[PDB]
């Protein structure tokens, strides 16, 4: 059996889900002699061939389209093709803005098996079974696809483990089948910053702070604390703190932090991308349901506006 | 000028929730239904539309559910939507994104909008999935995660902006009538807190086109996982601010 992995990168940069889905390819496939084929798409993708000649990748595929960076049209038409050209079992895709664009039209052409966003996938026997989250990651759902001889999965970054070492993959090249395509890339932009949260020390605001009038009060909290103030993404969406205090997957990592007191968040998936790594996380939110108190360390249920008034009138 | 935005009415769940005694679903009296948040955003988008143009434009929602669905439509027309179409049949209980895909499409094509919106992904079950469906059974030109989107009516090009992660954004001009997914964000609801049925025989469809039996995945349980515990501090405000205060300087 083959795994198919389509890689991930841009602006010259492999991404590093591209080696989670090697992992996790490696993990799941039934038997030593089954076989991981990696693809890697654009104009100009053959420079990423030493960064994906990696342990665990058996062929490396480079295809050349017409768009140097993604394209939907162009990635639909080629990993068709490829899926074809290979026969595998399972085809593994990031769960990212890119295969956003086009997983799910290239699974309603098609006879294949298809779940979105996996955190948990094997074999029991023959039989593929993945695992995803429901209502608002409140349930697991595990799923099959029963005779299914291709199952489509987009896997959720941050869950599979990389393998390390080198690797010595066949490698070749294809091109994409002849699609024009219907749209065109222009520029990456980058929107229009004092501090970069690749700091020490954070605390962060929520939807919970309520009105733009409250924000103040917790800019003094954390001027007092000696703490950097960041926020979620509703804070920032509607302009109460800069894009660049934002948290989370469209926000930033905050790489160098060991404490974060998070603030009236509930902790969704894509919040959590962003600071689920701090080694002290505590969480101040009156819902004990709130998806952040699986990551905290410390919880508290209580109100954020008392609990503030005290922390400042303490420090 | 026409502009159809599918919408959905997502669950959420009440606290101490339990799994259904089959083991397949949540229990229906712990739901509490309302609008997807990512709705608010597309509709928004479309009302703009419509305001900033000389011309005509009509804005329909679309939205494929039981008659529960209705209270949600009520309210998009209370805030401007013109028209509000709602698709059910009791045979389609359990279709999942591609299969509301293929339903959607249908009213679409008697629609025949100049621009379909939907959501990124449902607040609920989060496929990221239906909308990019619509668009393959359409064949029509589309992007998601769209943070930005200029366009006057009956051009035959827009120009996006699509979110990356880490924060960056690309603008991507691309060829109209197209489905595009709308991320949080790119306006501001301004409404921040009758209606037409649709048979699936009016679509030309039956039962075996539709419903749980047709899915690309199947269900085989849902269940509540174990998951991380925090370490809860009890106490007043002055301790529990007190316990932060000695984890602050720990560090
Ligand atoms: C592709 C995409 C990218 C995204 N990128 C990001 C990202 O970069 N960063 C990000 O943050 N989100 C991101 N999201 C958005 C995400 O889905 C959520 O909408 C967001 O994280 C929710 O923010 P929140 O927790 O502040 O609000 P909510 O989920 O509304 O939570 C507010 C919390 O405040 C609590 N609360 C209310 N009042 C009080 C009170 N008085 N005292 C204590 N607690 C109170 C509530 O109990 C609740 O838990 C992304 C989503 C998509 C799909
Ligand atoms: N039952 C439905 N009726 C109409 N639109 C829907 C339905 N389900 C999903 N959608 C659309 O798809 C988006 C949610 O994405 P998804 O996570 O793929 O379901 C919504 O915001 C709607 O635009």
């Amino acid at each position: 059996s083959k795994i198919l992995v389509i890689a991930e990168h841009r602006r010259n940069d492999l991404r590093p889900v591209s080696l989670e889905l090697i992992g996790a390819a490696n993990g799941l496939k039934k038997s030593g002699e089954d076989k991981v084929v990696v693809a890697v798409i654009g104009s100009q993708a053959d420079a990423f061939v030493p960064a994906l000649s990696v342990n665990g990748v058996d062929e490396l595929v480079v295809v050349k389209g017409s768009s140097i960076d993604f394209d939907p049209d162009v990635f639909e038409a080629s990993v068709s093709a490829l899926i074809a050209a290979h026969n595998p079992s399972v085809v593994l895709l990031p769960h990212s803005v890119d295969s956003l664009g086009y997983a799910s039209s290239l699974a309603s052409k098609t006879g294949y098996g298809f779940a979105t966003d996996v955190y948990i996938v094997e074999y029991q026997g023959d039989e593929l079974v993945a695992t995803r989250g429901g209502y608002n990651q409140k349930v697991n759902v595990e799923v099959d696809f029963p005779g299914k001889s291709t199952v489509v999965l987009t896997i959720r970054p941050s869950v599979f483990k990389p393998l390390e070492g080198a690797g010595s993959p066949v490698v070749s090249n294809v091109d994409a089948p002849s699609v024009q395509s219907r749209s065109q890339n222009k520029d990456y932009v980058e929107v229009g910053d004092i501090d970069i949260t690749t700091v020490d020390f954070i605390m962060s605001i929520g939807r919970g702070i309520g009105e733009e009038t409250n924000v103040e009060q917790f800019r003094e909290l954390a001027d007092e604390a000696g703490a950097t103030l960041c926020c979620s993404r509703p804070i920032a969406d509607a302009g109460w703190l800069p894009k660049s205090r934002q948290v989370g997957q469209s926000g930033k990592v905050v790489g160098s932090c060991k404490l974060y007191v998070a603030m009236g968040i509930s902790g969704s998936i894509q919040h959590m991308a962003g600071m689920k790594h701090v080694p002290t996380i505590i969480a101040v939110n009156t819902d004990p349901g709130a998806s952040i108190f699986t990551i905290a360390k410390y919880g508290i249920v209580a109100d954020i506006f008392d609990i503030e008034e005290e922390l400042k009138a303490q420090l | 000028m026409k502009i159809l935005v599918a919408v959905k009415q997502t669950a959420a769940l009440e606290e101490d929730f339990e799994i259904r005694e089959d083991g397949m679903d949540v229990d229906e009296d712990f739901m509490m239904y309302d609008l997807n948040e990512w709705d608010d955003f597309s509709l928004e988008e479309a009302m703009k539309i419509k305001e900033s143009s000389d011309t005509d434009v009509e804005v329909v929602v679309v939205s494929v559910g039981p008659d529960r669905v209705d209270e949600s439509l009520r309210k998009c027309l209370a805030k401007g939507a013109d028209r509000a179409v709602r698709v059910w049949d009791d045979a389609a209980e359990g279709s999942d994104a591609i299969v509301v895909g293929r339903i959607l499409t249908e009213v679409i094509k008697k629609e025949a909008p100049d621009m379909v919106f939907a959501g990124v992904q449902s607040s609920d079950q989060a496929y990221a999935s239906t909308g990019i469906s619509v668009a393959s059974y359409l064949n029509w030109p589309h992007a998601a995660v769209v943070a930005d989107l200029q366009y006057k009516p009956g051009d035959n090009k827009a120009v996006i902006r699509r979110e990356l992660e880490g924060g960056m954004l690309q603008e991507v001009e691309i060829n109209c009538p197209a489905v595009l997914t709308i991320q949080l964000g790119i306006n501001k609801p301004r409404y921040a807190s009758p209606i037409e049925e649709v048979s699936l025989a009016d679509i030309g469809l039956s039962a075996n086109d539709v419903g749980a039996a047709q899915s690309m995945s199947r269900v085989r349980r849902m269940y509540i996982p174990e998951k991380g515990r925090a370490t809860m501090i009890e106490g007043t405000i002055s301790e529990q601010a007190a316990k932060i205060i000695q984890i602050i300087n720990e560090f």
